[PDB]
């Protein structure tokens, strides 16, 4: 506030106290707010006890992987499909670095999360389900699928002898899905639409000083040399009161969007806990038919899942009976 | 303990305070003119103006010394919509103009922008939004004469309201409308400019103000009237307390790469404050920017445990900025805490008072971008280490073994969950 | 979910595969205490997809084909309990090429 | 013709770089008429009413296309004679003069020569009798001229004189590109100097002299018909107008809040 | 119709200042209320699904 | 913001201009509330293909 409100000018500050404990509820709102994004994050992604490396030999019955598991060529040890994420999302600036408006790092940096997500990955890719209960138990995944086919309802016979066409079929969608992720232009919609709210109300707050509020002027260092103390305290005061009415819209609008931010965390958390360690019954909870497995992948201010699911096709009308 | 009103601390980082640098130098850049404005002849004369036509005197190119005005003609009452009384001689102003005229006793209150009537529209009328002042005293003997001097003509009325700062030097045959006239006879074609005029003895409301305006302006050109001159000279590498023809700030000067056009004089940002100005003097451009900005957090293993804590600025290059101390210009001081122990460059900021071991441990006290810190050995002191994700593991994978549990346990863990909070209710 | 009945729903009711849970009273809230199951103890083994006998392809009905390094064995799967594969442990679909 | 896109200017003596700012301080509006205002003068002796009486709502728009020096001067007044201090401009070869004084009628001299006097000389005293006279504004002349090769090569000149709360000021620039019928070359517009007086003006005068009239057609035909016929005159409206800088500073380009739903988005 | 601008001008922002405020608080209400039926209608989704 | 606090008075928007953007982010709080609304129906009904 004393920063923001008063260009550090101390008559400004001597008036500023006179208000009281206004300021202090501010930052201390801001401090919970950032301690709730760091929580957040750890929840959503540091789900693991142990972090698990996959094997250097690639291969799993047929299934292409490549498009998901980390990349060692690359400077950040990130999949494709997490450095195209990173590429189609973009974060003067120097004005909120001038007038207070500082931005904190988050605590968990990319690289880390990338290891997260790579531990996720191999868990799921090795132990299957096992990993996400108790200690990680080895399986061939030609194994798994046929347990996780058996969970939907169809024997593991199919699987079985499908083995080929099936991972032909996983290897491309998972071709498929880089460039359609390409194409579309709203794909990441709500990751940049959170970073385009964040930098708009930042943007305006910044605006907001240019404001007179009814004083003489907005420049608060030119209403010293042209009043007395008597009135330019007056006008002070009708500045103070606008700028900390302008603080307070942005923290309750920023209050409100880290509770909704939360409540996305959380179902983001249930989602990795349920459709990713383990397999969902729950009907279009991990995506359109019936789910078999998930990917986590890692993304900037967010988490994206590639929802691996068996959708029946070519179907033909027979005569029954009970 | 300050900031959180209290005396134990528990274990953890604090926001408490921001590092700012204070300047050590004023140094002011006042024009260079050197004469003297001509309140002298605008106040000493002899017959002013009339309340109609009134002198426009533009003042510039001159020191203006407002001190001294007192002692030309006393008993005024400086009626300031704008500029105080005692402010005038600090900043620059662009053009002043001393518009002086009569008016009899009763309008040198409603010459302001909120009254109006049958002087503010039609004879000197003020504008609505005004900076300046008017200077107005006693008339009793030394302008009424012999039945007046008969320099009181005054408009009464017109067709229409006259613009601010405007005069009418014509005559009118005012009718307001029955078969229209141009003769001078009274009857149906009222002849305008009527005055006052009166033995010195007269009935007190009549006897005469001699009113003098003074109407400024700020911005706008390069700066003629200035003031007293104070002028200091340059530096254009540190923090300094400037003032550029009536702006103060506390900013480091810094030469420019601008395309400023020569009639532009001041830059702007995104926010209302400037960012560049140009001096009076050889016309160079120089970018303004404060000094070192960011706060200072302060991490603490709790005062039950040591008494031992770890300061981190925000946002600054560690290498480059506090290090030296310069003492006597720090706002936060406690200046004891810059070369107590190593350093370390963190994207969160400069961390002063830990050092940076290498191993890895479930971290305690979060910093951030990845960096934690906790109160152990290498003797108990504040590390710096980076966060640990947890055990590395590798189970083997093959395509012809599984691994199947041949015992169990059963576990019970515990899970919190807030359901209802106190109920409040206010009055 | 966790105290009326029994969730399939992973990590949902503790860590590992739930049980029950009971409720527990509060200042302000609640507290569950979730019973689950841990397994522990694994010995791993070499298993098979299938299993040919008569040029005919044999899947286990409930469980995983399982080996001792000798002969096979079929068994649960969060627990090992080794039988002898017989057909009501096995069902028949295809042939083995 | 219309006035496609010319007008904008700078409302501050502000050096703001890649910012979108918005204003208030009027504006000529977009995609609005102007005036042709053709002047014969064949220097037969006939006169055919070329210097009409403008209302002045507000604000005018000049903008001219000359050789080298054929304007000259605007006058500006409410009565057009000595009862007011009316506003008079004289352009020399080597100077200028801008001063308001109470001058009844400007005088013309014995123009009638096209060819044979190459040499332009025998001019001036267009100023009336002398009167009560305020300070003038002898200084360094604004029009210039570049050499024009191979045709085509004229410089185009936009002016703007507007009054805000009795202030005079004067906005000018050259644009050295083509001889056509108001571009679509968009450019911002310079202040120069600011004028005091503070006088009101409710009529505008100019004062033409047309020594060198060469390619100079007639015709008295009223109507919709475009062309750059001598010069244009445009009219000053109170708009919203919103700049665009670029990084080295210049007004690229401007659109305003009131012509277009779209100029609204 | 009553007061001089200078003062008018006072009161005008008096009764601004109430007026926006009052503004404020109905679209900050307005935002939480949005936020719980938000949650209800992520809550009905979900039964549909 | 312009028609509710001030009655269509001319001035009295001059001096609600003065305050600075404290409409603008009302209006665009106002209208994400409604297409929050419009996509919490679009997302509990229309499910089907
Ligand atoms: C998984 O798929 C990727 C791409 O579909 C394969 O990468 C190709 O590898 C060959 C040779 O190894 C290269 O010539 C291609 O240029 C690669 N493709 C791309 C797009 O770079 C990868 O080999 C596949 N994995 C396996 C085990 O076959
Ligand atoms: C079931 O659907 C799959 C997917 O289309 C079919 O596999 C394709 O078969 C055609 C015709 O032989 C081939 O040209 C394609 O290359 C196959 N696709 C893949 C991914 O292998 C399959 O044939 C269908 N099953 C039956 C019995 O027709
Ligand atoms: C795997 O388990 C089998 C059955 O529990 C065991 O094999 C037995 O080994 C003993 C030792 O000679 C013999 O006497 C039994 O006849 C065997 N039983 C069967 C069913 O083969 C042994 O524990 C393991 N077999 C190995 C390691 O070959
Ligand atoms: C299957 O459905 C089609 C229409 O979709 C119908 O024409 C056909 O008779 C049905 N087949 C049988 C065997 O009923
Ligand atoms: C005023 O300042 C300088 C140095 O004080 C002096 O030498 C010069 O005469 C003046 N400079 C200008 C630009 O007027
Ligand atoms: C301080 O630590 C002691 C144990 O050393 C214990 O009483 C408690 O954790 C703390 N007590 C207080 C009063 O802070
Ligand atoms: C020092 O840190 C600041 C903070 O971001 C940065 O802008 C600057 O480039 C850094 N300088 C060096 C030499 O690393
Ligand atoms: C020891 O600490 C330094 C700190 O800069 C780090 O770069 C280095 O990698 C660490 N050593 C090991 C083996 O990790
Ligand atoms: C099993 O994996 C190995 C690699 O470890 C591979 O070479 C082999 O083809 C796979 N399949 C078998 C043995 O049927
Ligand atoms: C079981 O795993 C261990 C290491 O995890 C390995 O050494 C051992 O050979 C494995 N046993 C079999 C039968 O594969
Ligand atoms: C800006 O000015 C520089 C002068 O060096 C010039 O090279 C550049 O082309 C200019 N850019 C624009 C956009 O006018």
């Amino acid at each position: 506030c004393t920063m923001y409100i008063c260009g550090d000018s101390t008559e400004c500050s001597n008036l500023l106290l006179q208000y009281g404990s206004f300021c202090t509820q501010l930052k201390r709102a801001l401090t919970g707010i950032a301690v709730e994004q760091d929580k957040n994050t750890q929840e959503v992604f540091a789900q693991v006890k142990q972090i698990y490396k996959t094997p250097p030999i690639k291969y799993f019955g047929g299934f292409n992987f490549s498009q998901i598991l980390p990349d060692p060529s690359k400077p950040s040890k990130r999949s494709p499909i997490e450095d195209l994420l990173f590429n189609k999302v973009t974060l003067l600036i120097c004005a909120q670095k001038f007038n207070g408006l500082t931005v904190l790092p988050p605590l968990l940096t990319d690289e880390m999360i990338a290891q997260y997500t790579s531990a996720l990955l191999a868990g799921t890719i090795t132990s299957g389900w096992t990993f996400g209960a108790g200690p990680a138990l080895q399986i061939p995944f030609p194994m798994q699928m046929a347990y996780r086919f058996n969970g939907i309802g169809v024997t593991q016979n199919v699987l079985y002898e499908n083995q080929k066409l099936i991972a032909n079929q996983f290897n491309s969608a998972i071709g498929k899905i880089q460039d359609s992720l390409s194409s579309t232009p709203s794909a990441l919609g709500k990751l940049q639409d959170v970073v385009n709210h964040n930098a708009q109300a930042l943007n305006t707050l910044v605006k907001q000083l240019s404001s007179k509020f009814g004083a003489i002027s907005s420049v608060l260092n030119d209403i010293l040399s042209r009043l007395d103390p008597p009135e330019a305290e007056v006008q002070i005061d009708r500045l103070i009161t606008g700028r900390l009415q302008s603080l307070q819209t942005y923290v309750t609008q920023q209050l409100i969007r880290a509770a909704e931010i939360r409540a996305s965390a959380n179902l983001a958390a249930t989602k990795m806990s349920e459709c990713v360690l383990g397999q969902s019954k729950r009907v279009d909870f991990c995506g359109k038919g019936y789910h078999l497995m998930s990917f986590p992948q890692s993304a900037p201010h967010g988490v994206v899942f590639l929802h691996v699911t068996y959708v029946p096709a070519q179907e033909k009308n027979f005569t029954t009976a009970p | 303990k300050c900031t959180l009103k209290s005396f134990t601390v528990e274990k953890g980082i604090y926001q408490t305070s921001n590092f700012r640098v204070q300047p050590t130098e004023s140094i002011v850049r006042f024009p260079n003119i050197t004469n003297l404005c001509p309140f002298d002849e605008v106040f000493n004369a002899t017959r002013f103006a009339s309340v109609y036509a009134w002198n426009r005197k533009r003042i510039s190119n001159c020191v203006a010394d407002y001190s001294v005005l007192y002692n030309f003609a006393p008993f005024f009452t400086f009626k300031c919509y704008g500029v105080s009384p005692t402010k005038l001689n600090d900043l620059c102003f662009t053009n002043v103009y001393a518009d002086s005229f009569v008016i009899r006793g009763n309008e040198v209150r409603q010459i302001a922008p909120g009254q109006t009537g049958n002087i503010a529209d039609y004879n000197y009328k003020l504008p609505d939004d005004f900076t300046g002042c008017v200077i107005a005293w006693n008339s009793n003997k030394l302008d009424s004469k012999v039945s007046g001097n008969y320099n009181y003509l005054y408009r009464l009325f017109r067709k229409s309201n006259l613009k601010p700062f405007e005069r009418d030097i014509s005559t009118e045959i005012y009718q307001a409308g029955n078969k229209p006239c141009n003769g001078v006879a009274g009857f149906n074609c009222y002849f305008p400019l009527r005055s006052y005029g009166f033995r010195p003895t007269y009935g007190v409301g009549h006897q005469p103000y001699r009113v003098v305006v003074l109407s400024f302006e700020l911005l706008h050109a390069p700066a003629t009237v200035c003031g007293p001159k104070k002028s200091t000279n340059l530096v254009k590498n540190k923090c300094v307390n400037f003032n550029f023809n009536g702006l103060t700030g506390t900013g480091v000067l810094t030469e420019s790469n601008k395309k400023f056009l020569p009639f532009q004089q001041f830059g702007r940002d995104i926010a209302d404050t400037t960012d560049a100005v140009r001096d009076p003097q050889t016309l160079e451009i120089l970018d303004i920017t404060p000094c070192s900005f960011g706060g200072v957090s302060v991490i603490t293993p709790g005062t039950n445990t040591s008494n031992q804590v770890a300061v981190l600025y925000q946002g600054v290059n560690c290498t480059e900025v506090p290090v030296a101390i310069h003492a006597d210009q720090l706002t936060p001081t406690w200046r004891v805490y810059s070369t107590g122990s190593n350093v370390f460059q963190t994207r969160a900021g400069c961390l002063i008072g830990a050092e940076y071991v290498n191993n890895s441990y479930e971290c305690d006290i979060p910093i951030g971008a990845g960096i934690c810190a906790s109160y152990q050995t290498q003797s108990q002191s504040i590390i710096a280490y980076t966060m640990s994700l947890g055990a590395e593991n590798s189970v083997a994978y093959s395509n012809n073994s599984i691994a199947i549990p041949t015992n169990f346990t059963i576990s019970v863990t515990t899970e919190i969950l807030p359901v209802s909070m106190t109920k409040t209710s206010v009055d | 979910e966790c105290v009326l009945g029994q969730s399939k729903r992973v990590d949902f009711c503790g860590k590992g595969y739930h049980l029950m849970s009971f409720p527990q009273s509060a200042p302000h809230g609640v507290v569950f205490l979730h019973v689950t199951y841990v397994p522990a103890q694994e010995k791993n083994f070499t298993t098979a997809p299938a299993i040919c006998h008569d040029g005919k392809a044999h899947f286990p009905r409930e469980g995983v084909f399982v080996s001792n390094g000798t002969h096979w064995f079929v068994t649960q799967r969060n627990f090992y309990e080794p039988q002898i594969i017989t057909t009501d442990n096995t069902f028949v679909s295809g042939n083995c090429d | 013709t219309n006035s496609f896109t010319r007008g904008v200017y700078y409302p501050d003596k502000v050096f703001r770089s890649s910012v979108l700012h918005s204003t208030q301080d009027l504006f000529l509006p977009f995609f609005s008429n102007v005036t042709w205002f053709h002047v014969i003068s064949g220097t037969n002796g006939t006169k055919r009413f070329d210097n009409p009486v403008l209302p002045f709502n507000d604000g005018v728009y000049f903008a001219s296309i000359e050789k080298s020096n054929i304007i000259r001067g605007w006058i500006f007044g409410t009565t057009l004679d000595s009862k007011t201090q009316s506003l008079l401009i004289v352009n020399n070869a080597t100077n200028v003069v801008i001063k308001v004084c109470e001058f009844q009628f400007c005088n013309d001299p014995f123009l009638d020569h096209k060819n044979n006097k190459s040499w332009m000389e025998s001019e001036f005293r267009v100023y009336s009798s002398a009167n009560n006279c305020t300070f003038e504004y002898v200084s360094q002349p604004f029009l210039m001229d570049l050499e024009g090769k191979q045709g085509n090569f004229k410089n185009l000149r936009e002016f703007v004189f507007k009054n805000i709360d009795g202030y005079f000021k004067i906005y000018s620039k050259h644009t050295p590109i083509i001889v056509r019928d108001l571009p679509q070359g968009f450019s911002a517009l310079e202040p120069l100097v600011d004028l005091p007086i503070g006088i009101n003006i409710t009529r505008f005068q100019t004062l033409l002299a047309l020594h060198r009239s060469y390619l100079t057609p007639g015709d008295s035909s009223s109507g919709w018909t475009a062309g750059a016929a001598a010069y244009y005159v445009g009219y000053l409206q109170p708009r919203t107008f919103l700049l665009k800088y670029n990084e080295n500073g210049t007004i690229t380009d401007a659109v305003d809040c009131a012509l277009d739903p779209l100029s609204e988005t």
